[PDB]
């Protein structure tokens, strides 16, 4: 039976880099405040010019190239994540209520103690649902039901801009961000996704034959292989890893401090990607057996206008300030899930 | 005999033609020079139905073209039909056994029939779509394609991978339903972009103006835009075939292409492509492929052109022939609504359209947030406005933003195909 | 055996579509039958954020963490629910007392007590041609009370369509009172839709579809059948013609109908009544305090033994040979624009006629279009050699 991992869609600001990231918010102001109306690189600056972009150079200077885009939208967005992955590959050596409010099965109770947490820079932080129960039938009365808070107000307004919880469903013995099937739920609504399994038998046989080694534990699965493949290219190229994937042992994640061209090696390769140069995709196979999940999924208004009295005692027996809740009915949709082959 | 092969999985190839058109078919400020006079009397017509004592000097010649009239059979030996105007109390009556209908006609009126509605939103929303169209008909196009949405409005930013794009990099038609539709990536005047990955990341990326406050206020029901993906080369149907997307919200449509080939006509009864079917296809000077929904919508004006001596405008026109109209062609809304209730004329032309044997399909995972968050809406829209490269319209309206990611899903590619034994 | 794909490209019967409230029952009726509840809902939760029915199923207080019991005459041994959210509790223990008060009220009141299609629908379309609550069967369903079926009436011929898109589908606009929704049920407005066969018993609660209010909802589809072949080849079964278990629901077989009456056949079996929420077999009264005291322990082990196939119906059941699937592409847009919504709404509370006099508002209404979004239809069929 296949798992789902919500994630909030906000990230923490670590104590460890609490200052540097001030420093951040104070220079990202500067900018934007100037194209329209300590050890971070205060030279990787934004510019309008593509209509506005950021450049990026050689260690020497030398060699030049500028990311440039159609709207400030996209610039200032992606700018402010180069700072944000510049600053937080510095600190700490990787060291660290909840937005789910209440959980239920079948009028059981469930809490956040039974469901793995962790996080990433990118997605915020994530829950896994990691039932090892097994579904007894269709329909919301048999699968999980989840209240989950959606933090409107304290979101790092330039870091990422979506109001809604994340949704990933995949399988056992995955981690969730690669190949992510990422539906996702308006605030103010329930959402009841209804879950159904595709396979595929015919390539690398369960990890079997052929790869390039992973970086973290899990199922053998083709986007592993390109992300650590990827790192490795980076890694063997400009000798530091990137923030936003796995490291290898004898790696360091890179950063002005001590790389101070980093930007340059990594958009490059990045563009590499963007026009399918990398040598990765030759190297890495499916798997000989896989499945993909398709999610058929209705919304409505929650909760209703007369028993909206009902959330705000939640909230209140939580003690959390504050519609601004969503609600998630995750439904397995049939017991008819069967392989395609030859 | 004829063997099924199947394959399943993730591949490189051409990005689907994507295409946008908004719900409204013109801008209410532009148009409204021609539609003074009928929507001067569609009020009237709803202050007679919802308020009547408050009931100046109306153009009638409108009316008279197909007036509403009110029918009441709760007294079954004598029914009484009423027209609206030219008439114990002043109500209308919304009774089990009253209808309203509008009362089309033909041979210097002497012959009529009713097109018959149990509530006043259909009555009236079908009666000012006739009527509109009735005016619309008489503009020449290279106008008509002027009153509607310009891209340089509507296309507010687009990003496709991590190259630009802009309104000028969409090929344009205008739609008779919807007015201006703008299609990216279409493959005809130049090659087609292919998406190489998997995911957003390396997807289409839009942000879409739709100017809710200058919609045409009884044609444009629905706020949203239009939107539908197509293989390159062939004409967006996109009446039937669209998606909507949402205003105040990022739209996310991950795509699976699902074809399925069939062998032709010493296996099943299929065309390759078109040359062969009976019924030439008005659609040729797009020079897009076939496809039998152009033969369909081109049995249909044939009929048409045949029967009533005009082309409706809702399709294209031979080179010869006139759109209908009530001042050329006084019996044109009943010789159309004959042919468009005619369940006859769709069967025999269905019998007369062979379908095509390359069943191309996309398969949309679609997923909605709201956009943008309450943070940084000050600064988006902030931004958002002062990079209009207009001098006009400063203003930009929060609430009709639309964001869009079309990408291709994990599993891009499935093929059904048909092979000799 | 061998397997091949065809499709037609030709006229459709149109499914049968099935439309509820997702609000059970108009609240300014059941209120009479409530409140002797709702005093004690009220009493819990003053006492909580400052008896006949505290004294059937006790909340209890385990050092704050709260729940409820669920025992039996042999008191030994019994189940209990205990919650993280002491609110939660309460929640669900009125939704407990709601449906055991519930189960005792006769059918013909119980129907009264709900919409009317007059009442749920502002009007209709399909093809181009008007309809109204002459074209809709009524369907009690415990849970949803009212819901109402399209295309369904037995003696006339099933409607067809020969059009693609919402222009020749039917759509329907949904008055969605949010007004006269439960307080004490937390819950979603909305509608909730199904789309089955004629002969397909809708089970809308687990399957269905909903809607939000303030959109126009279309739902194209694409109609996809598929066969295979029966016990020599595979094992299944046509219509439920060798299966050991009775289709208590007046539907044709399919797995669902087998899995839900075999468990309701056990559930009368064993303590004497029937589970509510589902159809009630031909000798059976539904479960409530009055008549089976402990009847939600003899539910709750039997529930245990179900979910690990020890019951033996999930072992004996098949699978339907042959099936239709509609494979629906949902979508959403906000209806009415800014700017019709001038004019609409003042129409539409006057096509409602005697019901209201005061204006709708956009967020009490919702509208619906389902369509083909063209008339290909895909056959997937199996043969021997
Ligand atoms: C009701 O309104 C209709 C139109 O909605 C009025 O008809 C219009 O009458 C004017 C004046 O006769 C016509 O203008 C003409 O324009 C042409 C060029 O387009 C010009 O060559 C002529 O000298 C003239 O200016 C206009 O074409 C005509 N429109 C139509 C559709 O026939 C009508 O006057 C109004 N009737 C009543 C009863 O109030
Ligand atoms: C997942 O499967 C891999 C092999 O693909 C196995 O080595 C590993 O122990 C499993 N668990 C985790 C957490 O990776
Ligand atoms: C179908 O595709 C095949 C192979 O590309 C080609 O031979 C045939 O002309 C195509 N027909 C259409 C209608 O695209
Ligand atoms: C269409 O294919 C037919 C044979 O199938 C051929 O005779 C004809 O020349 C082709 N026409 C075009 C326009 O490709
Ligand atoms: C079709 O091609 C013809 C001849 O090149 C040209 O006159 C016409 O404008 C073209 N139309 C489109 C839509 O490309
Ligand atoms: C229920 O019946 C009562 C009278 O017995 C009537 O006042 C009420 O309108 C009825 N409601 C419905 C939905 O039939
Ligand atoms: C159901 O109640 C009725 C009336 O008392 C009667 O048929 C019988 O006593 C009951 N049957 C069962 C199975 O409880």
């Amino acid at each position: 039976l296949p798992l789902v991992t919500l994630c909030d869609g906000n990230p923490r600001r670590p104590s460890p880099v609490l200052r540097h990231l001030e420093l951040l918010d104070e220079f990202a102001r500067e900018n934007i405040d100037s194209l329209y109306n300590f050890h971070l690189d205060r030279e990787i600056r934004l510019q309008r010019l593509v209509r506005v972009g950021f450049r990026l150079c050689n260690s020497t200077g030398g060699d030049c190239f500028y990311r440039g885009y159609t709207s400030g939208v996209a610039a200032v967005q992606d700018w402010y994540h180069f700072h944000y992955v510049d600053i937080l590959a510095l600190l700490p050596a990787a060291w660290e209520g909840h937005f789910v409010l209440s959980c239920s099965y079948d009028g059981l109770d469930c809490q956040a103690r039974q469901f793995r947490t962790f996080h990433h820079p990118t997605y915020g932080s994530c829950y896994t649902v990691d039932g090892v129960w097994t579904a007894q039938r269709p329909g919301i009365t048999h699968g999980v039901g989840l209240v989950l808070r959606v933090e409107q107000q304290p979101h790092l307004p330039l870091l990422s801009t979506l109001a809604g919880i994340r949704v990933m469903v995949h399988g056992r013995n995955h981690t969730p961000f690669l190949g992510h099937h990422s539906f996702s739920v308006r605030p103010g609504t329930e959402a009841t996704i209804s879950i159904r399994e595709d396979e595929v038998h015919r390539c690398t046989a369960g990890g079997e034959g052929v790869e390039v080694e992973l970086l973290h534990n899990t199922s053998y699965t083709r986007q592993a292989c390109l992300v650590s493949c990827f790192q490795q290219l980076m890694v063997e190229t400009c000798s530091c890893g990137y923030y936003l994937h796995p490291l290898p042992a004898g790696a360091e994640y890179c950063s002005s401090a001590r790389h101070p061209a980093w930007g340059h090696c990594f958009y490059r390769l990045y563009q590499d990607l963007e026009t399918h140069r990398l040598p990765c995709t030759s190297r890495c196979p499916r798997p000989c057996r896989e499945s993909a999940f398709k999610l058929s999924t209705g919304t409505s208004r929650w909760p209703s206008a007369k028993s909206a009295g009902w959330t705000l005692a939640t909230l209140g027996e939580q003690g959390l300030p504050h519609s601004s809740l969503a609600k998630i009915n995750i439904v397995y949709q049939e017991l008819n899930y069967r392989s395609v082959e030859e | 005999e004829v063997s099924v092969s199947l394959s399943v999985g993730f591949k490189t190839m051409d990005f689907p033609a994507v295409t946008i058109c908004n719900a409204s078919p013109f801008k209410y400020s532009k148009i409204k020079h021609l539609l003074k006079d009928l929507d001067e009397l569609m009020e009237a017509v709803l202050e007679r139905i919802l308020a009547p004592e408050l009931s100046r000097n109306l153009n009638f010649s409108i009316w008279n073209h197909t007036p509403l009239v009110l029918i009441d059979e709760r007294n079954p030996h004598h029914p009484m039909v009423l027209d609206l105007f030219g008439d114990a109390s002043e109500k209308i009556c919304n009774a089990h056994g009253c209808k309203m209908a509008m009362r089309l006609c033909s041979l210097n009126r002497t012959q009529c029939t009713f097109r018959n509605f149990t509530s006043a939103t259909q009555a009236l929303t079908e009666w000012y779509i006739l009527q509109a169209t009735n005016i619309f008909a008489q503009v020449p196009q290279q106008e008509l394609v002027e009153m509607s949405y310009p891209g340089e409005q509507m296309i507010l930013a687009c990003l496709f991978g991590a190259e630009p794009c802009n309104y000028r990099n969409f090929t344009s038609i205008f739609y008779p339903h919807y007015g201006n539709c703008y299609i990216f990536n279409w493959g005809m005047t130049e090659k087609a972009l292919p998406s190489a990955n998997p995911g957003t990341e390396f997807g289409l990326k839009l942000i879409l103006d739709i100017g809710q406050e200058d919609y045409v206020p009884f044609l444009a029901s629905t706020a949203g835009v239009r939107l539908m993906l197509h293989e390159q080369r062939s004409y967006p149907f996109i009446r039937d075939e669209g998606i909507y997307a949402m205003s105040g919200t990022e739209t996310s449509i991950g795509v699976l292409v699902d074809k399925l080939q069939r062998m032709g006509e010493p296996y099943s009864p299929c065309t390759v492509n078109g040359s062969e079917v009976p019924v030439q296809n008005f659609y040729s000077d797009y020079n897009t492929t076939y496809s039998i929904q152009a033969c369909l919508r081109s049995c249909f004006q044939d009929h048409m052109i045949r029967n009533c001596n005009c082309g409706h405008y809702l399709y294209p026109l031979p080179r010869g022939e006139k759109y209908c109209n009530n001042r050329d062609f006084p019996d044109w809304a009943h010789c159309y609504s004959d042919l468009q209730m005619s369940v006859a004329q769709r069967e025999t032309c269905i019998g007369m359209c062979k379908e095509s044997c390359n069943d191309t399909q996309y398969k949309m995972t679609i997923s909605m947030a709201d956009w943008p968050s309450e943070a940084s809406e000050d600064w988006i829209f902030h931004v958002l406005s002062q990079e209009r490269d207009q001098s006009t319209n400063i203003t930009l309206s929060r609430k009709g933003i639309v964001k869009l990611n079309i990408y291709f899903q994990e599993f891009n590619y499935r093929t059904i195909e048909e092979s000799a034994a | 055996v061998s397997v091949s794909i065809k499709v037609h490209f030709r006229k459709l019967d149109f499914p049968a579509v099935t439309i509820c409230n997702i609000n059970p029952y108009k609240y300014s009726t059941v209120r009479h039958l409530l409140a002797d509840l709702e005093q004690e809902t009220r009493e819990a939760l003053k006492s909580l954020y400052g008896p006949r029915f505290s004294h059937r199923i006790p909340l209890l207080i385990f050092d704050q963490v709260v729940g409820f019991q669920l025992c039996s005459n042999d008191t030994s041994d019994c189940a209990t629910y205990t919650f993280s959210s002491g609110i939660n509790a309460i929640q669900e223990w009125y939704k407990l007392h709601y449906m055991n008060i519930m189960a005792q009220v006769p059918l013909e009141k119980k129907i009264n007590m709900s919409y009317s299609a007059e009442e749920l629908l502002v009007t209709c379309f399909f093809d181009g041609v008007s309809c109204d609550a002459r074209n809709f069967t009524l369907f009690h369903h415990p849970m949803h009370g009212n819901c109402y079926t399209f295309n369904n009436r037995e003696n006339e011929t099933i409607l067809s369509t020969s059009m693609g898109g919402s222009e020749y589908g039917l759509q329907v606009i949904l008055y969605i009172n949010e007004e006269e929704y439960n307080p004490f049920l937390v819950s979603s407005t909305g509608a909730k839709v199904i789309i089955h066969r004629q002969d397909e018993y809708p089970f809308v609660e687990d399957v269905g579809t909903e809607i939000e209010t303030a959109m126009v909802t279309s739902i194209g589809m694409h109609l996809t059948e598929s066969f295979k072949l029966s016990e020599p080849y595979s094992q299944c079964t046509e219509d439920g013609s060798d299966v050991p278990i009775r289709n208590i629901y007046n539907a044709a077989y399919s797995l669902q109908i087998c899995l839900h009456s075999c468990f309701q056949t056990k559930m009368v079996e064993k303590c004497g009544c029937a589970q509510y929420s589902q159809p009630l077999p031909p000798a059976a009264n539904y479960c409530n305090y009055q008549q089976h005291p402990n009847w939600m322990y003899c539910y709750y082990q039997l529930h245990r033994a179900f979910v690990q196939e020890e019951l033996g119906c999930q072992s004996v059941c098949k699978e339907a040979c042959s099936f239709k699937e509609w494979t629906l592409t949902t979508s959403l847009a906000q209806w009415p624009s800014v700017v019709s919504e001038k004019w609409l709404l003042p129409v539409l509370t006057w096509d409602q006629g005697r019901q209201v006099n005061k204006k709708l508002n956009k967020t009490d209404l919702a509208k619906l279009l389902i369509f083909y979004k063209d008339l290909n239809q895909r056959s997937i069929m199996e043969s021997p050699a």
